[PDB]
RNA sequence: CUCUAACUAUAAAAAUCUCUCUUCUC
């Protein structure tokens, strides 16, 4: 190592109000929790990239001000039982982390997917709108 | 000179709740005076107008009313507010309501000197207004306080 | 009248097929009449790997991919530009529609 | 400086040694340039012109339109409620008399103080209805160069219809004293109000 | 905060938008000319013009 | 309609002897002076104007520099 | 006559409808 302070992005993308919530290796200690919709007014744009963007830049300001530098993404979708996909926004948070000085390492994807269970939400013909 | 703002300072602070008063609308939204706070304009987008899908605009707005709200961000340098409707707690709108009373009530209370005696209304509220709304609450408790003792 | 040969479902000796749900409307429907995708992509694009690689320790990444296989619905998939009605006599080529990227 | 004899002499101040292009013979279209990097090309001062008003064909192709004087732009842009439509000669008239008000109060050739108001009149991010019937909203965009240079000019030329409108402030003052608020960062100006308002609206509309 | 940015298209990336009216372009900065970025731009447009933006870290994608 | 309007007279159309001596020394200081620009400081209706204006082009207080009609630009004299 | 690589992203609302229907051999 080159004396980094290391961190876990753990980005969580659904399809409304990208989240991007910062820890340490431990997983335990959380910094930076500031989401998508800290940082937009409608409450329905907090997909959109925007919202991940700023917040993500504001996790960026507080990682310099805590000394973490370098990161390791954890990108996280609603998965299990809704639609296993990732969310528009926590691509665009990743970006932002990507270009505010921070470092990053070993992105992943920890999206949680079940063996077939939870008979889930929706009934036989399933969503009409 | 309906004038001299309320409340300490004459700029809005942030995220702050208001009632506002309508006078016209151009094509966004509405650049409208204020009765909450000193009478620079504060602008709504209709994005941030009505909770209902937009189809009519002249039935929500209702220009030449009073209309609860609130403040997102100020401009202090040259004065620019930009004001936003929905995003208003239900039961904070009875608190911008009577918030928005009682400063009419002191409004009303602190128009009546300057008119008998045509002193500055400016002079006398800024006189007046460092007991009055500082103290630990609004002017009416402590008025009836002082007329059953002063 | 006899749409399809095939009837459309691609079962032809199976009896019944276990049910699987739509990953947009949620719609149960038999697993071989469930149209399906391998979404198999790069998990940020081109327009971010520079951004994720001068910002990265470990040069020359692997930068690991994400797949899935989206099992959609019919509906959705006629309505969200995944399958497309085709004329008559193209119906019979099931053939991938020719090297989608050449 | 060579003064030439004819039968019929020019007089001095339009024959004397007038080898150095000017508008009115008063302002220089040297010793003035384009502020802002941005906006180059598209504020066409490269050539001398000696009156703003020439039988242009400048609308023929889709770009011919910059290389029309941005002098004669602002005169043509200056006339609109048409009531005056046509009528180019006293546009002409209003924009000299505009320009000779311009060097009267702070002068810095006028040319100058034209090329600043439209650098800082012009807005640069603006915004789109393209929300489609359910959540009607407004979205963000940037503003092409040409449509930057347009909209200032004919956002100051309107000003100076809301200033001259039944006032008795005559329409070359009012556009005048336009120009000296939009040459400076003054909020008293309308153009450069509404390319604030328009700024802002495109940037709580990302 | 001033930073406004400057950025030169190279390739007109057609028009989009329901309006018909809103340009994709790809505009590589002129400071730092090894990025590329691709923005909405309304109004007409023609390569090789050096266009502003208050903002440039958000990319533009298709107007819907 | 309404009485939104409540404009007041706003102007006194022929001077007096204070006003003149007012004209004649705020003459100077100003480095543009028009007929509506005089109407602006509400010494004068504006018919007048001019004719003030053209007064004090008698011994070069102010001089001229263009003479069109409905419009002539007058700068203070140094 | 030797060839197995690249990808994006919308579902607001929209009901109803009167006559009068008939003619081809050289
Ligand atoms: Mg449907
Ligand atoms: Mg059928
Ligand atoms: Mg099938
Ligand atoms: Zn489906």
């Amino acid at each position: 190592d080159n004396s980094q302070v290391f961190g876990v992005a753990r980005i969580f993308a659904s399809f409304n109000d990208t989240f991007v919530h910062v820890t340490d290796l431990s997983g335990r200690e959380t910094i930076a929790r500031v989401t998508g919709g800290m940082k937009v007014k409608a409450d329905r744009d907090e997909s959109s990239p925007y919202a991940a963007m700023l917040a993500a830049q504001d996790v960026a300001a507080k990682c310099k001000e805590v000394g973490i530098t370098a990161v390791h993404i954890k990108i996280r979708a609603t998965g299990g039982t809704r639609s296993k996909t990732p969310g528009p926004g926590g691509q665009a948070a990743l970006r932002a982390l990507a270009r505010s000085g921070l470092r990053i390492g070993r992105i992943e994807d920890v999206t949680p997917v079940p063996s077939d269970s939870t008979r889930k939400k929706g009934g036989r013909r399933g969503r009409r709108l | 000179t309906s004038h001299c703002r309320f409340y300490e300072n004459k700029y809005p602070e942030i995220d702050d709740i208001v009632m506002v008063n309508v006078q016209q609308i151009a094509e966004m939204g509405a650049y409208v005076k204020l009765l909450e706070y000193d009478n620079i304009e504060g602008m709504i987008l209709l994005s941030e107008l009505s909770r209902r899908r937009i189809r009519s605009i002249q039935k929500l707005i209702r220009v030449g009313k009073n209309d609860v709200a609130v403040v997102l961000r100020v401009d202090k340098e040259k004065g620019y507010i930009d004001l936003s409707k929905r995003r208003v707690s239900s039961e904070d709108i009875i608190k911008c309501e009577e918030k928005y009373q009682k400063s009419k009530t002191v409004h009303s209370i602190l128009r009546y000197c300057a008119e008998k005696f045509q002193i500055p209304l400016e002079e006398l509220y800024k006189t007046i207004a460092w007991p009055l709304s500082r103290k630990f609450g609004h002017a009416y408790e402590a008025f009836k306080l002082s007329i059953i003792d002063e | 009248p006899k749409k399809r040969a095939s009837n459309g479902r691609n079962k032809k000796g199976r009896g019944h097929v276990k049910p699987v749900r739509c990953v947009n409307c949620s719609r149960s429907v038999p697993k071989d009449k469930a149209i399906k995708r391998m979404a198999i992509r790069n998990i940020v694009e081109a327009a971010a790997i520079r951004d994720l690689s001068e910002a990265s320790v470990y040069a020359e990444y692997a930068l690991p991919k994400t797949y899935n296989k989206l099992h959609y619905c019919i509906s959705c998939a006629i309505h969200a530009r995944i399958v497309r009605v085709r004329s008559r006599t193209d119906r019979r080529i099931r053939a991938p529609p020719q090297r989608p990227r050449f | 400086f060579v003064p030439v004899e004819l039968a019929t002499t020019i007089p001095v101040e339009i024959q004397q040694a007038q080898q150095e292009i000017k508008l009115f013979n008063k302002w220089s279209f040297e010793d003035v340039e384009v502020k802002d990097a941005s906006l180059v090309d598209y504020i066409q001062i490269s050539k001398p012109i000696y009156v703003a008003h020439t039988a242009g064909r400048y609308a023929n192709k889709r770009f011919r339109k910059a290389q029309c004087p941005i002098v004669e732009r602002l005169t043509n842009s200056l006339m609109m409620n048409g009531r005056n439509n046509g009528k180019k000669l006293k546009a002409v008239r209003i924009v000299k008399h505009t320009l000779e008000i311009i060097n009267v109060l702070t002068d810095q050739n006028p040319l100058q103080v034209v090329v600043d108001a439209i650098i800082n009149s012009g807005p640069r991010e603006d915004t789109t209805r393209v929300g489609g019937g359910g959540a009607a909203r407004r979205q963000a965009v940037d503003v092409s160069p040409l449509r930057r240079v347009n909209q200032s000019i004919a956002l100051l030329t309107i000003g100076a219809r809301e200033a001259a409108f039944r006032n008795i402030k005559t329409i070359a003052e009012t556009l005048a004293e336009e120009l000296i608020n939009a040459a400076k960062g003054s909020s008293t100006s309308y153009a450069i109000k509404k390319k604030d308002e328009l700024e802002r609206v495109a940037k709580s509309n990302r | 905060k001033t930073p406004v940015t400057l950025a030169k298209v190279i390739k007109v990336l057609g028009r989009t938008g329901s309006r018909g009216g809103v340009t994709q372009v790809r505009v590589e900065f002129l400071e730092d000319t090894t990025r590329t970025i691709v923005r909405n731009v309304k109004g007409p447009v023609r390569e090789g013009d050096i266009l502003v933006l208050m903002e440039s870290e958000r990319e533009a994608r298709r107007l819907r | 309609s309404k009485k939104s309007h409540k404009d007041k007279a706003k102007h006194a159309v022929v001077l007096d002897q204070d006003k003149f001596d007012r004209i004649m020394k705020e003459a100077p200081t100003y480095r543009y002076v028009s007929v509506s620009v005089l109407v602006d400081r509400f010494k004068l209706g504006g018919s007048l104007a001019r004719v003030a204006l053209r007064h004090l082009e008698n011994e070069g207080i102010i001089k001229p520099v263009s003479k069109h009609s409905k419009q002539a630009i007058y700068t203070r004299a140094t």
